[PDB]
This record gives C-alpha cells, structure tokens and sequence, in this order.
C-alpha cells in the first residue's frame, strides 16, 4: 500500500506490526541515545483494564495511540495531547466459549491500519479470540464490517494481528493444537469481501501454487506434496496454522510468512514430512498464489512451529553479490536467510550452540541434518532436547540495524524430555497427544531454574555473533533498535532494557509494573521522542501464572520451566510511555484539568 | 532416520528402526472418524456462505447487518 | 504501642495506617518540595495482579514495602533494594461467596505492623473478605494465627484496616447494608485471644460503657439509649458497623472512631434517634469501655455512616486555651471537632455551603438543627438534597500540616433524589430499602455530570478555609502533607496531584495507571525519598465501571453519578513509586540481573 | 421535626407530620421475624466459641490449627 509505505517514513507514525513492510523494527530516531539513555523516565501510562498476557504494541497514526488489549480483545484511541481521556472504545462481545479452546492464554498480536482512499474512512483493523475480524472507523471506532474468519467450535481461534498490503487485509489463524487445518485468507478491505484462500496442507489445488512454484530450487519439492507427505486423510486435520509476522516487498510483491507445526504433537500418528506445515513461503498479495516455499522442518516432532518473524534486507553475499534477503529465526533453533525472490538458501545457522536436534542443515540439499539420539517417537522417552517445544525462539518480533547489518534477537534457552501417547481426534478438543517436560538449557541455571533468555547481535552472511548476553528469563517478545546505538526490549521479569548496539551492555532499565511479552515502539510527537511497551505478563511462558497451575508438566510442559516467574512479577496490563526527562502532555499541569 | 535420503524432491522421510512404513492397520492406526475428519471443511463453507450474503448485503444496501438472520 | 511511636518518628518507615497516632498524615520531608516537585517522576512500579479498588496504602517497615490488594487480599513484601523481586507473598483462600455481600466493592483499607517483643516476631496483620483476621510473620509471611471475625452468611464481611495499639489488634466490622449489628473487637496481638468487643446498639451490657460516659456532657445520652432510641427488636440489625479509620492518644488511652449508618436506609422503618450509630466514639484502649460518645446524625435518613477520619492535634481555642483536639470530617457535611479528653463540641461546620440537610449544629445541644424540606419519609420523593448517601466526604483518609494548623480535606460534591420503599429482612441479604439517583452539586456541571469533586484547607478552630479548588471527580482517597510545602492527593481520573499548600496552586501532577482511591505516603530510603500511591480504581463510585452496570439508580445509584468515569480510566491494580529525577534502586542498571 | 425539641437527653426523635409515634400495628410494620432477628447473635457466639478452641490449642501445643475438626 504506497501511502503505507509513505507513513512508515515518518518518524511520528508507526503505521504496522513491525513498523514497515521490511518489519525491522528499526527507528532512524536519535534523540535518545547511548548518551542520554539514563535519563529515559515514564512520562504517562494507561492501564487497559484487563489482565491476561499483553502481547504486540500499539500503534501511532495521526497524533492518536491506538491500544489492543487481550481478551474480550478491546481496543482503546488516545489523544497524544491529552490521554488522560479515552476518545473512543470498542468493547466486543463474544461467546465466554472461546478462552476454552485457546492453548496458549488470550493473547491477541495487534492491530493494523489502512489509510483509506475517498469513499471509505481510514479504518482500524482487528481480530477477536473468537474468530471475527472487524473494521472500526479509525477516528470514531464504529463498526464498518465484520466477518467470520475461524470457528472455535471447531477448535479454531484467532490471535494473530491483520496485514494491510495494497487494499486487502491478511488474516492468520490459529489452532493446531485442536488438529485445525491452517489456512491464512485475504479479505477486501473496503467490504469485507473474501478475495483469497489458501491452505497449508492438502490438494495443490487447496495450497494455491503459482505455475512456478519452486522452479528455481525444484528439490524444495513441488506438486503433490500437500498430501503426498501424508498417509490417508490425515492432512485434514494436519494443523499448518500461520499465527505469527509477515513482510512484505512492494518489489516482488510477495507476501513473507511462515507456517505453523502439524498436528498432534504425536510423531507416530503423522508418518510421512507433512508438507506443508514448517514452511517458509512467499506468496502473492493479490493473487494468493505461492511462488517458492521451502519446508524447514519435515515431519516435526518437537512442536518446532514455523511461524516466526520475518525480516527483510539487501546485504551482499560471500561472493559479494547484492542480494534481496529474509532472515528467519525458526523455533527449531536454527536461523534461515533466504533470497527473496527464489527462496534460495542463502545461510541456516543455529541460534546458539547448544542446538542438538540438528547436526546442521545442508545448504545444498536444504535439508536438515537429523541426529536420531534427539528425535521423538511412541513408548519411548526423549530427554535433554534442544530446543524445547517453546523454541530458542518463539512469538518475539526482533529488530534489524540496517547500518550495521546486524540482526538483534531475544533468544530462548530452554530445552525438555518428552513422551507421545495415542488419542483420538474430536473436533472441538485438544489434539496435543505428548507429555512434556521443560527446563533452563546448558548454559542457564538447571538447579534454581532461572537463565532461560539471551540476547544476541547476529549476522546473517557471516553466521557471526557479535555478541551475546544471558537474561534471567526467556526474552520472549522481540526487540526494537534505533539510530541512537540502542536496543530496547522488555523482560518476563517486569524490565525494559537498553543495551548498547555494539558491546551488548545494560546501559539503562526500567522497573514496568509487569513482565513484557510485546515489543517496544518508538514515535515523535510535537519534538518529543517516546518510547512506549505495553506491561502484563502471559502468552505460553506466563500460562502458570495466569491460570494457576502448580503441576510442572501442566501447560504443556511450560509450568514446571517458569515456575520461578512468580517471584519477580504478577499479572497487570496497560502501557507505559518513556521520553527523556519524563517530558510529556501534562508538564502543564493544567492541561486536561476540569475548568 | 537423519532426513539425508529422499524418496524424491521434497519427500524425505523414513520409519525410525522398528516401525512400519504405513501406520494403517498396525499398532499406532489412528483410526480417524471420517465423520469427524470433515467437520472442519464443513466449518467452512458454512462461515463463507454466511459472509457472502453479509458483504454482498452491504454492497446492496450501503449499510452492514452481521445478524444473517436479518438479511432479505 | 511505644515501640511503634518511636518507629513513626522515622522518616523512613510507615508503620500504620494514617502514619501515626495522630493520624496526620504529615511528613517533615523536605526534600522534595514546592521548589523542586516539577522533577517528580517514577522511580519503579509494581503491578499487584488484581483489578477492582486499591484502596489504603503500603506500609514501609525495616527496608521493606508490604503491599495490600483487593480480594481476595493478596499480601507482597517487596525489598526496597531490589523491589523486583518478592520476598515471600500470602494468597489466601476465600469463600468466592464473601464477593456477593460486599456493598461496596471488593476493597481493602490496608495492613497495620506490630514491632514484636522477644519470644514473638513482628507481625504483618491483615483483613480479609470472608471475615478472618490473620497474623503473618513479618520477615517470612507464614500465618502465626488466624481467626473468625465477621461471618458471611450474615453479610457481615471486612474491609477495614487493623491497628494496633500497645499489644492488642482492633478490628472493625461491616454490613449495615445488610442490616449487620456493628460491633469492633480488640484481639491479642501475640494469641488472636479475643480481649473485649463492644456493639453499637442494644443494652449497655454490649455497649460496654464505662461508668462515667459523657459524665462532663449528660446531653448526649448517657445509660439505655442502646434500645432507648429504637422500636422493639429493631436495635438487633440496627447497623452502625465500622469500617473507617482510628486515631490513638496515649496520654488518654482512648481509641477514637466513629460508627456508622443505622439499617435500613428506609427511614420510616427505623422510629427512633437509633443510639449508637452515626456517632463518635472514645474507647479505652485495653478495657474496650466508652468515655465519650456524641451521635453526629441522630436517625439517619441520608445513609451518612459516620466512620470517616479521625484526626489529632492541639491548638488554642477562641479563648486562647491550650486544647486536646480531634477534627472529623463527616458524611453528613459538618467538620466536627472535638475536646478529645472529654468530648466537648468545639466547632462543627459545613464542609461546604451548599449543605442543606441542616441549617445549622446547636453547640450547646449538640443536636444538628433539620430542614425538614431535604428529609426523607416513605411514600414521598425528596429532592436536591445535599450531601448524597456518598456524602460531601467519605472513606479518604485526609492529613494536617501541624505548622500550618491547616487540614487537607478530599471533599465530594455530590447530591441525590430518595425515595424509600419496604422490604423484609431475610439474614444474608441486603437490606436496604431505597431508591436513589445522584449527581453532580451546584458548583458543578450537572449537564455533563463533571465537577464532583473539590479539595480544601481548612482551620477548626475559626472555621475559615485558606483555599478551595474545584476537581473533576469527587477526591476520594484522601490527602498526604509534607514540611516542603505540598499536598499530595490521587484522583479517580487517575492522576497524583501536587498543590502548594498555602495557595492551593496546581504545581505538578502525573498520569498513572488508573484512578486512586487510596492515599499517598512517602518514606526515604538510602537518603532518597519516595512517594508511593495505589492505582486502581474502584470502591463506592468505580461501582459501574467494575460491574459493568448501566443503570443509573444501580450501585445504590452511584452508577448514574460517575457515568462519565469510564471515559478518563479504566480498572487497573498497583503501585507508582515517585523519586526526584527518577532516582531509584535501578539507576545502575545491573542490580537485580541474573549472573 | 428539626431535631430541637427532646423527651430527654440524647432522645429527640419526633413523628414527621402524618406519621404515628409507633409503627407497631400501623401501615409500615415491618413485621420482622425474631426468628431471623436472632440468627447474628447466634453467629458470633459460634465463632466466639471456635475462636476459643483454636486460641486455647495454640496456647497448649504452640501450634496454631485453624481447623476445628482436627483440634482435640
Ligand atoms: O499451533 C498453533 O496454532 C499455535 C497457536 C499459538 C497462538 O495462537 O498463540 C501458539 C502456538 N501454537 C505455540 O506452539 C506456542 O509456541 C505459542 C506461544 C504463544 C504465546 O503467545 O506466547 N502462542 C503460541
Ligand atoms: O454500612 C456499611 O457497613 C458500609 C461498609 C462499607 C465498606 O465496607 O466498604 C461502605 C459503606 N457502608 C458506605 O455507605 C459507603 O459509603 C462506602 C464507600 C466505600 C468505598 O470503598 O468507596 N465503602 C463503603
Ligand atoms: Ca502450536
Ligand atoms: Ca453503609
């Protein structure tokens, strides 16, 4: 969408999940830099009401701060001059029914706009855990339109944010867990009118394959496959679900995402690589069609979901040739770089060393290289696994220096035993069919369960380090970075931190009133540079603390690993918003006062 | 099982030592309820049946009704 | 207690409610003041993982913070060192069905601290929902004792605070909207061994009066009002409970307070001045026996539950006198202020002059002279009349500058429509037996339903207020002094206010989380100082936005008075921590890390 | 009735104009049940009586148990 595109280059915009279609998170802002950091103080905050896991960030458009909250899924407009006072509140109802069938707590990713062009209005758009997706009035928050995407009768659900691309709107989903088919769909942004489909496991004639699909790399594979690398009906229910970023290239036009785990999590049940799940691909904003799609994962059986975030750039290769690129870094601990044009490897190292479910992955033959003593399988006991179905990475949206050409990532270090069992497949019931175990990794404390996270400065063409720090508890929701030589992120434990880009030192921190799960953003209003992180702990990591789970196998696993969690935060759920000095609206403090 | 030998592009995959090629009729048959397997297809065209009339109503008219039930 | 005078003679401990004694709520911090407060910001947060009201304030003991919550009354202590990281916290569980007789939210005014004398360790006393009052290590949190106060299956609940005074814990009592017989109970500190327990209505037996009562003003009443003053049984649910705050004089002994509401609201049910209620009280601290006790409200007929503030101090009267004083700030509209050796009326005038429930209060009757006009009666629909149940003041526990001789109040301007109706009493449910309808007072915007509220300074002994100020909602919470010129104060829009506390001026406010309901205190630790405040709105007039009622005679009509609440905050659950410039544990950024 | 004028110290209550000075046997008898008006006081004297054992218990064994049940 070009005025998207126009936004995205104002420095008091932040138009999208992930900032711009190249999604690198990255502000050419310098007004706060390693020099002042240490006077970064909360300047306002809002709480939204709601408690449960606060994930993704809000959004800055026109001088207003729009805010997505979890469940029931709210969303709130605030008048950056003065908001101490709520312009105006959408509050959905839906069927209580719908937390029943969400496996990871009620998260929702956030929202998306469209400019709008005459006719239609700017509009703001949103998914519901209960799968409708709406378009409210970006200026008064009524309901434009609203349809039906997912049906949690059936298990599915909805928490990924909307893309905007051109003049459509790009829903995920969600649901694997519950056996559900993925399939992610374009819709008219104007009317609501379904132009697109496209599924991740079945018929070619379901998956939507461009003519050429893979003709640059035909050993990715090609036709067939959706159900070829399955035994019967099985790809029915054989989960693919896409839930996490996309980019997006004006260039080639193509739609960056990736597909989520198969389903169950039961091996045994599932012989065969379960194309399509696992999958890189690059799909067609209007068409739907997909032009390349390369499987990262065949036949998982670790939970490795594929949908991470996605980050674009032009950086010369070993040979010293431009190249457009995609650097991914996948739940199964290695990091893909990708042309992005073809889908050709460029690069697939691992994340940190003590990956050892892979022995590495062959770049000439795109596959990864297996070591048996690691892979899960029925009436056996799977112990000291890396990484662990949570991944080395996970839902975090990470940040890319495009002048240093350096990719900040929140890494996981978390590692677990694991045993399948059989169990049949209702729709509309949890279809997980393992019991797993969850702990700190190698390099973390396994005694007193803390050291979970790191941050690392990575190159992609180098496969280079520059460097690498532990934190206490996984860093879960991605990283932000600006010309000021900063990386911010926020904590489980309840911090946002600010590292220097190029030695990785804690330059400053701030205690939030929760752990963050979301991503930091950063706008100018009226001179003023802000920095702003929602608070409230959740999303899988936080599930123990949420719903009160004391059984360390609970949760998934994911109980026993952050069982610690509960002694550095608790549950909240709002905004905090920091300017050097604390400058902000009220310096006045008359303004906003009832005259 | 090390994923290095391929059946053909794309494909990959081999039985771990001691289990069958095809899970049909042994031990680990799933022994899926067709009945169940479609009800999420069905799900589907279902919901696309109903936004159809909701979006096209609105094109109609000028004015969105969620409620299908209130739709002429 | 000594110990605990001593402690309050520290400026950097808090150790009870209202700071001291006297309940002034005054600091002789001076670091920051009038000059520097401009500079005021957040030094670190902490969310408490609850909604609903956050009334109250923490306590600052030995290097420690212990935070309070709402229901079901979660207790944190939190190292000012590191306040990352919890050192131990209590979660109790409670009957959900306690939720279902609470009139007015799920609040609680806060903890009180007992030093410890050898063979017993300091102990952590708090309330609970659901009745119990429980005894909790200091440094450890594990329950020394626990017993049962209040039972629910009558509606008798707790929300007040504890106190201790010598070795002995008082704890007040609630319900009269469910026809509960108030009583208040003094426990052994170090057993839970009940010591005495006096009511509010029935024989003198229960009353526990000692045999000189208002011997030095016979007027009050002195022997069988108890029954006197009521109509048959009807004394037995009469009501009176107390739920606000006390204040202690050692050189007397007594304990000061107040009683509340008679039930049921319906006046014409209720023939009969109803002794004791609505009165002012002064106990012997260890016998439990009335020396004095002045009815404010004979047979209430506006539901003007006289249990708020009580505060100390000694100034000269008209005469010149040198005098023991008490200043209470009732629901009714009229500032008392009390001898507090004896209980001779001193002054007693309107908190402000749109009071239209009495003309005037007979100093030498003592009785409160009634303009039948604004009364209320069955079959009949009073209007306009001013304070509203709420009253021009309520639960906000308020502070005096003892240099100034001025007193910081946070007053309501709210009145209401009434109308009675019949209703039988069935144990267990409310009782209440009115209709009512409020809005905002005549100096407020009764269009746009603003202007609820107001704060003032005022002298008891010449009656004259240095200044008075408009705010948009009702002050609720009350108001913290300090010897730097400023008085601190949070609002239910949800901001801490700071205003020059010889003019009144606006110096400088912040934008928290959520409305305040609770007061502000402030400590130093490690030669900083700090001012700390609750968010979370709630209570009385956050009623709609809790439940979600629209109604607007609904939350016993508090719901249409503060309709316009949900459009400046929403629920939220923590604490702010303000410092000069930020100034915090964390400015060096590695303490709290994983290493 | 302002409150003035007083049968005796601390008793001032009046009838409003229309009203009977006993609401026994009138229109608004409340009629109350003493089977209900007793049941609060018959609450505290068993938390009373609860309270008592779990104090005296503590007092003997130096260990606080809340559970009446298990108290002996
Ligand atoms: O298969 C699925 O469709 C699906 C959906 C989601 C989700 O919607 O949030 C998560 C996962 N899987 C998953 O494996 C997991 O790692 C996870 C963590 C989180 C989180 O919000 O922290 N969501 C999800
Ligand atoms: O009669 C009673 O026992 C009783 C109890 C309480 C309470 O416990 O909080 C309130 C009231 N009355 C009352 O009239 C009212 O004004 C009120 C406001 C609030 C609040 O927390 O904001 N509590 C109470
Ligand atoms: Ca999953
Ligand atoms: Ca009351």
């Amino acid at each position: 969408n070009d005025k998207l595109v126009e936004l995205s280059k104002s420095d008091d915009n932040w138009v999208m999940p992930g900032k711009n279609y190249d999604s690198n998170n990255f502000s050419d802002l310098k007004q706060i830099n390693k020099g002042n950091v240490k006077q970064l103080r909360p300047a306002w905050t809002f709480s939204t009401g709601l408690l449960n896991g606060h994930e993704g960030a809000p959004l800055v458009v026109d001088g207003k701060m729009y805010i997505h909250t979890s469940f029931p899924n709210n969303t709130f407009a605030l008048g950056l001059d003065d908001p101490g006072t709520i312009l105006w509140q959408d509050k959905p109802k839906q069927n209580p029914a719908a937390r029943a069938v969400a496996c990871c707590d009620l998260v929702n990713r956030g929202l998306a706009y469209w400019p709008g062009d005459g006719k239609t209005p700017a509009l703001i758009l949103k998914t519901q855990l209960d799968g409708n997706v709406a378009a409210l009035n970006a200026e008064t928050g009524e309901t434009v339109w609203k349809v039906e995407n997912s049906d949690i009768k059936v298990g599915s659900t909805l928490t990924i944010a909307p893309y905007v691309v051109k003049d459509k709107v790009i829903i995920g989903s969600s649901g694997a867990e519950l056996g559900v088919r993925g399939y992610l769909t374009a819709y008219d942004v104007k009317t609501g009118e379904q132009v697109w489909r496209a599924y991740a496991t079945g018929p070619d004639k379901d998956l939507l394959l461009a003519s050429d699909f893979n003709i640059k790399n035909p050993h990715y594979g090609q036709k067939g496959l959706g159900t070829g690398t399955w035994e019967g009906d099985a790809w029915k229910i054989g989960g693919g679900t896409n839930w996490g970023w996309y980019a997006y290239d004006p260039g080639t036009n193509l739609i960056y995402f990736g597909t989520g785990n198969p389903a169950p999590w039961n091996e045994t049940m599932r012989p065969g690589d379960n194309k399509w799940t696992m999958t890189i691909f690059g799909r067609d904003a209007d068409t739907g069609e997909a032009k390349f799609g390369y499987q990262k994962t065949p036949h998982d059986e670790w939970e490795y979901a594929g949908v991470n975030v996605m980050m674009l750039s032009e950086q010369k290769d070993k040979d010293g040739k431009a190249r457009k690129l995609l650097t991914h870094p996948d739940r199964n601990g290695i990091v893909y770089t990708l042309d992005r044009t073809d889908g050709a490897l460029v690069s697939a190292n691992k994340l940190d060393d003590t990956v050892n479910v892979f022995k590495s992955v062959d770049l000439k033959t795109g596959q990864p290289v297996r070591d048996p003593e690691y892979g899960t399988r029925m009436d056996h006991l799977a112990k000291d696994i890396c990484p662990s179905a949570m991944g080395y990475h996970n839902q975090g949206h990470d940040s890319y220096d495009p002048k240093r050409e350096l990719f900040f990532m929140g890494i996981n270090h978390i590692c677990m035993d694991w045993e399948p069992f059989m169990l049949p497949y209702r729709a509309g019931q949890f279809f997980v069919g393992a019991t797993l175990n969850m702990y700190p990794g190698p390099k973390g404390d396994r005694q007193n369960y803390e050291g979970l996270g790191q941050i690392k400065a990575y190159n992609a063409i180098t496969g280079d380090y520059k460097w690498e720090k532990m934190e206490r508890f996984a860093v879960w929701g991605g990283t932000m970075a600006t010309a000021g030589d900063l990386v911010f992120y926020g904590t489980l434990d309840g911090y946002l931190k600010a590292r220097d880009s190029d030695t990785g030192d804690l330059l400053w921190k701030f205690k939030i009133p929760s752990g963050a799960i979301g991503y930091p953003m950063t706008y100018t209003h009226k001179g003023t540079q802000y920095v702003a992180i929602y608070y409230g702990v959740g999303g899988w990591p936080g599930v123990g603390l949420v719903f009160d789970l004391a059984d360390p196998t609970a949760g998934l696993g994911a109980v026993g690993a952050f069982k610690k969690l509960a002694n550095y935060t608790q549950m909240g759920g709002g905004v905090v918003v920091f300017s050097l000095d604390g400058k902000g609206p009220y310096d006045d403090p008359n303004v906003g006062e009832w005259k | 099982y090390d994923g290095t030998k391929c059946k053909a592009a794309g494909n990959c995959w081999e039985p771990k030592p001691g289990f069958p090629e095809k899970i049909a009729g042994s031990k680990y048959d799933p022994k899926h309820d067709p009945k169940e397997l479609n009800k999420q297809a069905d799900s589907i065209k279902q919901m696309e049946e109903r936004n159809k009339k909701r979006v096209e109503n609105f094109k109609k008219t000028g004015k969105f009704e969620y409620d299908v039930a209130k739709i002429s």
